[PDB]
């Protein structure tokens, strides 16, 4: 039973305050913190990985945020 | 095999209304809060009253 | 009241069956394809974003994987 | 300003338990399934009755 859509994926742009914006705007952020907090080489995985794609020195960043931001919610 | 219930999801579909605006006094007559619209507002007869 | 933990990304990698795999290991494919369903023109977008990085046309589908893949969930 | 509860989160516990293993009668004796281990086996000393 995956409640699967969060509605934040249909926000209404709209004057009145939405439902739980007030920890939602910080829920994705304590989401990847905390697991990479749990999770920690990881970072260095994700380090070894994207410094071996791109080639640029700065897509390498890129896909350092590619690989830290999948890793927490798809898993 | 056997079988679970999954018990009640209302705190579920709670926090998945992240998105819902609430609204209140429903009876036959359902109230709720704000909606914008757009008003043409004619000032074709107002006498200021004391001049 | 973010439950946030989803316990897959602590499984246990044994014998038995574990809590709810049957649907979970097709939930974020379900999650994913409900999501651009939903939101289509995101593809092109997303095209058209990562047409313009990587400049490799093999990390082109990289990037693509990159902007569909952070759209569904963290939203 | 009010406040509201969001329920109950039962099910989205469930949901966010897509890796444990359940596990069963508890009491002060919780068992629970599989789980392997190593096991230094010796036969040392068995006879085949009826040779």
């Amino acid at each position: 039973a995956v409640t699967l859509p969060s509605h934040s994926t249909r926000k209404l742009q709209t004057r009145s305050q939405t439902w739980l914006e007030s920890r939602e705007y910080t829920k994705h952020l304590i989401r990847v913190e905390n697991w990479i907090f749990r999770n920690p080489g990881f970072a260095l995985a994700a380090a070894a990985i994207a410094w071996l794609l791109g080639s640029s020195t700065s897509q390498k960043v890129i896909y350092l945020v590619m690989i830290l931001l999948i890793a927490p919610a798809y898993s | 095999q056997t079988v679970v219930v999954l018990g009640s999801q209302e705190g579920a579909v709670h926090t998945a209304l992240a998105g819902a605006l609430e609204a209140e006094m429903d009876g036959a007559k359902g109230r709720l809060s704000s909606g914008h619209l757009k008003c043409r507002l004619k000032m074709d007869k107002l006498r200021l009253k004391g001049v």
